[PDB]
């Protein structure tokens, strides 16, 4: 029972997944900053403030916009140019 | 008197037509060792190999295999780029007169944002000259996928059995021309060997004569219908790509790994065939002998090469280590006859529209190394010339292209049939 | 409708290479073969060849072996041929014919017609 | 594949029975077909498979035989009907026959 | 001798190795192979409701109490049961099975009735 | 008559053409017609099981010992069987079937063991 | 009881409640998993049915029949195997021999029919 049970909770989880968004254009080069901000000495970059370049609805324009990640997520580059973690190994969705 | 009386599960079976299953994908039910044949005796059954439904079944099958397996795989559409092009001049001899064309384009990386420069060594005929630049070879018609580097598809033995209420009777008389009553029948819980071989105009691999070279024909003298020549006795047949060839990784995005050629070691030559001169000629006195029975004890016979149309036909198209093997057996059916290693030149090719089809285009990935394939050549696929010519030398030409008359030459002694088991008769039984 | 549209009249004058073009529409292009027939004024109707429309396989006649060549168009569901080394015989009528399958018998509907004057 | 048309010429007037045959070399079953080509006409098909006849044609037009020797008959004959027909055999086209009034 | 052991034998010689026949009766791929699986399943149950209700349920052997109108066939019993084939047997008699069929059920349906007065009796 | 054709005639008269509504009982697309193949033949499997467990296997008719109770209809037979339909019966005795089918269960398991005992009486 | 309600009971007890196991043994990639699911129950239920009537047993669940018990399979006079038994252990007993008991049953039912015809080929 518990082989064909994780067959099939692996099965239920990939068909959940599918229908959803790609997430490619996250791949990107980004341009993040440390946090200082109301930041407690025990959150020291943990988290990070990332920009990026970004589609739109139409191909032509282009959007400046930012969020924020967790270092755990985000490797980086070779400054404080980034990337996501997962961003050199697989899809993401 | 004589009253009715109802006997099931009684000997009886018509012709039908119902799907089969394999034995040997992840899908396949395995075989067992136990081929049993009941030798059906004091039986006569009427055969027509050129329209057991099966063999149609049996491509359809395949495609759809082909189809699934390099669903799974990198699309390459990003490939489709313009190309900077450059002939190759490093150790090339006189025989490849630029064929492989080193050429630089720049490639999608991780990160959409940048990009890279990447070469290759693409062969002539998968790239066209756009006006230097060159294009791939679909980038125009179809789409471009490749095939996934895990699976090394090849002729891998597929069994077939009928479905739990269906018959597969075979024919073991040696002489079964392919159409009539053949008179030895004998069933069988499935099939034996088939191996799903790909190839035109030469059938390598598989099953041969028993006893006599056979042609056979829907009709033999319509000049329309693709000639079979099954072997007695196979011809060795040597294919090799010599030139030690490596292969590299180009991150096309977030994991899409697309294996390009890096660089031709050593020196380069042209992957050519042979096969043994003296077997090949006494094989095709052989099968001319058994045509004087068709077109008479008195004619002349020519054989001609191909007559030309798309290159996958005009040439012995095949497999061999992956890569797509294109030889051009001119060399070959060019004799006549009247009432030592022969060599074989053979290109290349990245870009397949296998199947004949349109909007499906594979790639081929490189293989590492050099690359040598021995088989058996076992049959032929002819067409007559015709032009009628009063009484003449009757021309046959190699044709093919149609994969299904090679699935035919192995399909032919079997048939599928449906049982009746609910029979009546009269006995002196009263209720 | 099935439509056999069929090239247009051409003069010429012997010893150059002529081509002649056959679209056709309505029907699935690759399921049926094509014969390219020819008659000259006033005479029969002699067999130019057959063509497959799934792999650009052809057959020709010893007639006319070495001079004709038949190719194949699938973008636009057409048949091309063409003709060289001619001779003042070869001046006449050509046609192109619809056979279903690998079959030669019926060559069910037909062409405009081209005229050849070598 | 020797084919023979016959006859050669043929006059035929309006509403008669008129055959027309075509000898071959050997057997061919039912395998045979013939046409027809009004004069700048493009040619037509009547007959195709032996006895079979193509769609739209009237049942007037009727063909069958066996061996060596078959037979495309008509009996009734509007005046479209006439022309040069043809019959046909692998690669053995007939010669031809002229089909005219009266 | 196994399955289709007797096809082409004698019209006895068959009549005893029934029991073998009668037991060998039972995505790209997997919807495939349930369409043919629920086929042969559907042809058994056909099988075997044809022969309910004719009353020779689970007998492989059944009697009835029709008579062989010999327009379906004349031949006598040392003809048919020592010198022909199951399949010519049923090549010779393929019109008049529905026939059969008919008249089989009817009977059958006469009978059953029959049989529930006598149990009706007191 | 034909498929369900004596539905609103008298009982008596469609107790007779019970064979005729008998026979006629038995890419996501070809997966809703599997499943509702597959549910089809699991109903006449239901019904012929609980007819084989009731003794009555292959009669489309069968009498049984178990015998009837006033309470569960305190009907004459003439109106039941010339005079009331099939569907008038089957929603009249809705309420009391399951009752019916264990008594008759009960009966037939006791009629088994009965039969047994009676057959090794030597 | 219910549902395998005499498991490890005497043979006779288990014996007299035959009928609620005969009852139980009928009932989008999940789409197809309980349709082979389903679909395979439904062939075993119908492999064991005709296995049954084979041997003219259909229609019955205690059918007898006339192959003599031959003793090499088992020699436990009725006492142990119909009062002092289970029937899991009684299935581990002859497991080996059970196929033997099948092709007999086989041919004794193929004599017994061919008989019967026989009998009533009788004017
Ligand atoms: C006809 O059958 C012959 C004999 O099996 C086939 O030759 C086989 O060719 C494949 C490549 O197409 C070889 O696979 C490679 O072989 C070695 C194994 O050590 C290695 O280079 C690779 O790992 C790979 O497995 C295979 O070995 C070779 N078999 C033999 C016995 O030499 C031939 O391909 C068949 N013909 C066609 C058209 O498929
Ligand atoms: C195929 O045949 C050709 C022609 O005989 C072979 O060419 C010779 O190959 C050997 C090694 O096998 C070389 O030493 C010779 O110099 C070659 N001689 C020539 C070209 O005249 C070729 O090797 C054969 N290929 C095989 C068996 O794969
Ligand atoms: C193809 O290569 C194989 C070896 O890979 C050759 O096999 C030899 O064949 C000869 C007969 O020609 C046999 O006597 C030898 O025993 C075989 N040797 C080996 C090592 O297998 C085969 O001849 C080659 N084919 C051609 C046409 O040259
Ligand atoms: C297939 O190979 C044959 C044999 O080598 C080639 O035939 C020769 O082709 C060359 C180049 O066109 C000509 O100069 C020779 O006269 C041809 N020889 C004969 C005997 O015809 C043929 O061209 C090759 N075909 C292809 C498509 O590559
Ligand atoms: C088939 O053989 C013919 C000769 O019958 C070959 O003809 C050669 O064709 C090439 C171009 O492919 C020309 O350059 C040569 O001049 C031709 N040679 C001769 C002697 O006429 C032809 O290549 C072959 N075709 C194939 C294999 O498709
Ligand atoms: C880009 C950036 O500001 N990176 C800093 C790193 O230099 C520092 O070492 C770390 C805390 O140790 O916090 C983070
Ligand atoms: C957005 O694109 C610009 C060029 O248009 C580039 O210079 C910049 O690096 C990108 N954004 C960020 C946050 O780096
Ligand atoms: C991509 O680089 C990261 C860097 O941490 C590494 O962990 C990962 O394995 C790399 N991808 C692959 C496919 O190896
Ligand atoms: C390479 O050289 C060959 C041989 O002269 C020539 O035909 C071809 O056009 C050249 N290709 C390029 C890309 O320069
Ligand atoms: C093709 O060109 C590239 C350009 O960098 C070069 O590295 C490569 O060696 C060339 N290939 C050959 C076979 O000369
Ligand atoms: C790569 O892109 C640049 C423009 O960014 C273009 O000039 C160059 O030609 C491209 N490289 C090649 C090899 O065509
Ligand atoms: C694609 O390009 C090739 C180059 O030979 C040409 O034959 C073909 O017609 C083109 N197709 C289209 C759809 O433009
Ligand atoms: C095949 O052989 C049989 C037996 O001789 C014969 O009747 C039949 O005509 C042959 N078929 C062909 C197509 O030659
Ligand atoms: C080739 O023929 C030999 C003859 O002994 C046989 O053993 C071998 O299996 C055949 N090989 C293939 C690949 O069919
Ligand atoms: C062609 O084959 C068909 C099918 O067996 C047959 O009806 C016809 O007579 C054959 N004709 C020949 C061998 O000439
Ligand atoms: C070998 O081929 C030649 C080609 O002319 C042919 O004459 C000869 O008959 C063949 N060998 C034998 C033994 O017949
Ligand atoms: C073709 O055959 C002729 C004999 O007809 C021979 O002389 C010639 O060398 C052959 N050509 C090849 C193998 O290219
Ligand atoms: C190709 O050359 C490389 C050089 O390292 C070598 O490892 C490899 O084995 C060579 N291949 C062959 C087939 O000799
Ligand atoms: C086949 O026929 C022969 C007579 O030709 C007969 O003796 C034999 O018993 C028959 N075989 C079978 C298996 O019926
Ligand atoms: C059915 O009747 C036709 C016409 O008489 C006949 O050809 C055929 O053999 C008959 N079949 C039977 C009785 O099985
Ligand atoms: C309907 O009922 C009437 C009496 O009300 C009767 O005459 C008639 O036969 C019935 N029809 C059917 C089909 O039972
Ligand atoms: C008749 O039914 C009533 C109501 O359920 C019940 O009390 C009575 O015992 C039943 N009698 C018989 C004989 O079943
Ligand atoms: C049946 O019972 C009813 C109750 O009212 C009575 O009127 C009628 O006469 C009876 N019918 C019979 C015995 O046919
Ligand atoms: C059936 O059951 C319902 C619900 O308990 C009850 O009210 C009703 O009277 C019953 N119907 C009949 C016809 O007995
Ligand atoms: C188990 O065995 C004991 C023996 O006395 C008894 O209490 C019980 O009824 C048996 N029952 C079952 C169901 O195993
Ligand atoms: C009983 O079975 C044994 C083996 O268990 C065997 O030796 C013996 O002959 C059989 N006796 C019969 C069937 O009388
Ligand atoms: C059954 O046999 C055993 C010995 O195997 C014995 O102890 C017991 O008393 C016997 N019972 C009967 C009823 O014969």
């Amino acid at each position: 029972m518990v082989e064909q049970m994780h067959t099939d909770i692996i099965s239920l989880w990939d068909q959940s997944l599918k229908p959803c968004v790609k997430l490619t254009p996250l791949c990107v080069t980004l341009q993040c900053t440390n946090v200082t901000n109301n930041i407690t000495d025990d959150m020291r970059g943990e988290l990070k403030n990332c920009s990026f370049n970004m589609t739109t609805e139409l191909r032509d324009k282009k959007q400046k916009v930012y969020s924020l990640f967790y270092r755990l997520d985000v490797v980086q580059i070779n400054n404080k140019e980034y990337r996501l973690i997962n961003c050199n190994t697989s899809a993401i969705t | 008197n004589l009253w009715v009386t109802v006997y099931y599960g009684v000997p009886v079976w018509k012709d039908a037509e119902t799907t089969l299953f394999c034995a040997s994908t992840h899908a396949c039910v395995p075989t067992d060792p136990n081929p049993q044949e009941i030798h059906l005796e004091n039986v006569t059954e009427e055969f027509n190999m050129w329209k057991n439904n099966m063999v149609e079944q049996m491509h359809t099958d395949i495609i759809s295999l082909w189809d699934q397996s390099l669903k799974p795989c990198v699309k390459l559409t990003p490939l489709c780029v313009t190309l900077q092009c450059t002939n190759v001049t490093n150790n090339i001899t006189d025989d490849m007169r630029g064929e492989l064309k080193n050429c630089s384009f720049n490639m999608t990386t991780e990160l959409r944002d940048k990009k890279q420069k990447v070469y290759s060594l693409f062969y002539r005929l998968d790239v066209v000259q756009i006006n230097k630049e060159y294009r791939l070879i679909n980038c125009n018609t179809s789409a471009i996928t490749q095939a996934c580097p895990k699976v090394s598809f090849e002729p891998i033995p597929i069994h077939y059995c009928a479905p739990a209420g269906f018959a597969i009777l075979k024919c073991k008389d040696k002489k079964f021309n392919g159409t009539g009553p053949c008179p030895s029948v004998s069933t069988v819980q499935c099939t034996h060997g088939i191996k799903p071989v790909v190839s035109t105009q030469l059938l390598l691999n598989g099953s041969l004569a028993e006893e006599e070279v056979m042609i056979r024909s829907e009709n033999i003298t319509n000049n329309a219908k693709n000639i079979l020549v099954q072997f007695n006795t196979p011809v060795q047949i040597n294919c090799t790509r010599p030139n030690n060839n490596t292969r590299k990784s180009i991150r096309i995005g977030p994991g899409q790994a697309f294996y390009a050629t890096g660089d031709i070691i050593g020196d380069i030559r042209q992957a050519h065939c042979n096969v043994s001169k003296a077997t090949w000629n006494e094989t095709l006195g052989k099968v001319v002998k058994q045509l004087r029975k068709h077109f008479g004890n008195n004619t002349i016979i020519r054989f001609a090469n191909s007559s030309g149309g798309d290159l996958e036909v005009t040439t012995h198209s095949f497999n061999c280590g992956g890569e797509f093997f294109y030889c051009n057996t001119s060399g070959l059916f060019n004799s006549t006859w009247i009432s030592d290693s022969i060599t074989l030149p053979c290109r290349i090719k990245q870009i397949i529209n296998m199947w004949q089809r349109i909007g499906q285009a594979m790639y081929a990935p490189p293989i590492q190394g050099v690359i040598r394939c021995v088989s058996n050549i076992t049959g032929l696929i002819l067409t007559r010339d015709g032009g009628s010519t009063n009484s003449t030398t009757e021309t046959f030409r190699p044709g093919g292209g149609d994969m299904r008359d090679n699935w035919r030459s192995e399909l032919y002694k079997y048939k599928v049939v449906k049982i009746e088991p609910l029979g009546v008769a009269p006995t002196r039984c009263k209720r | 409708q099935v439509q056999l549209v069929q090239s247009g009249a051409e003069v010429k004058k012997p010893g150059a290479s002529v081509k002649v073009s056959c679209k056709t529409s309505g029907y699935t292009f690759t399921d049926f073969y094509m014969h390219w027939m020819r008659q000259a004024p006033g005479q029969g109707l002699e067999w130019m060849g057959w063509i497959n429309p799934t792999g650009g396989g052809v057959n020709y006649a010893h007639k006319f072996q070495g001079r004709v060549t038949m190719t194949r168009d699938t973008s636009i569901s057409t048949a091309y041929m063409e003709l060289s080394r001619l001779t003042s015989d070869d001046t006449g009528v050509y046609y192109c014919a619809r056979s279903p399958a690998r079959e030669l018998l019926p060559l069910d509907y037909w062409g405009q017609g081209t005229l050849v004057t070598v | 594949i020797q084919v023979t048309q016959s006859p050669s010429s043929l006059s035929a007037s309006v509403g008669d029975r008129v055959t027309i045959t075509c000898r071959a070399s050997q057997g061919i079953s039912n395998y045979l077909a013939w046409y027809q080509q009004k004069p700048g006409k493009v040619p037509k098909l009547l007959i195709y498979g032996a006895s079979t006849l193509q769609s739209g044609v009237p049942s007037r037009f009727s063909g069958s035989g066996s061996g060596t020797d078959f037979t495309l008959t008509i009996s009734s004959l509007q005046p479209e009907d006439f022309a040069t027909y043809y019959c046909q055999i692998y690669e053995t086209f007939g010669q031809g026959t002229k089909v005219d009034i009266k | 001798l196994g399955f289709l052991g007797a096809a082409g034998s004698t019209m006895g010689a068959a009549s005893m190795t029934l029991t073998v026949q009668a037991r060998n009766l039972l995505t790209v791929w997997g919807i495939k192979q349930l369409q043919a699986r629920v086929l042969a399943v559907e042809r058994y149950l056909r099988d075997q409701q044809l022969l309910g209700i004719w009353g020779c349920s689970g007998k492989l052997i059944c009697c009835t109490n029709v008579p062989w109108n010999s327009s379906w066939s004349n031949r006598n019993l040392s003809e048919i049961w020592d010198n022909m084939t199951w399949l010519q047997w049923d090549k010779e008699i393929s019109n008049y099975t529905q026939i059969i069929y008919g008249l089989l059920e009817e009977s059958q349906n006469q009978q059953e009735k029959n049989e529930q007065d006598l149990l009706a009796l007191d």
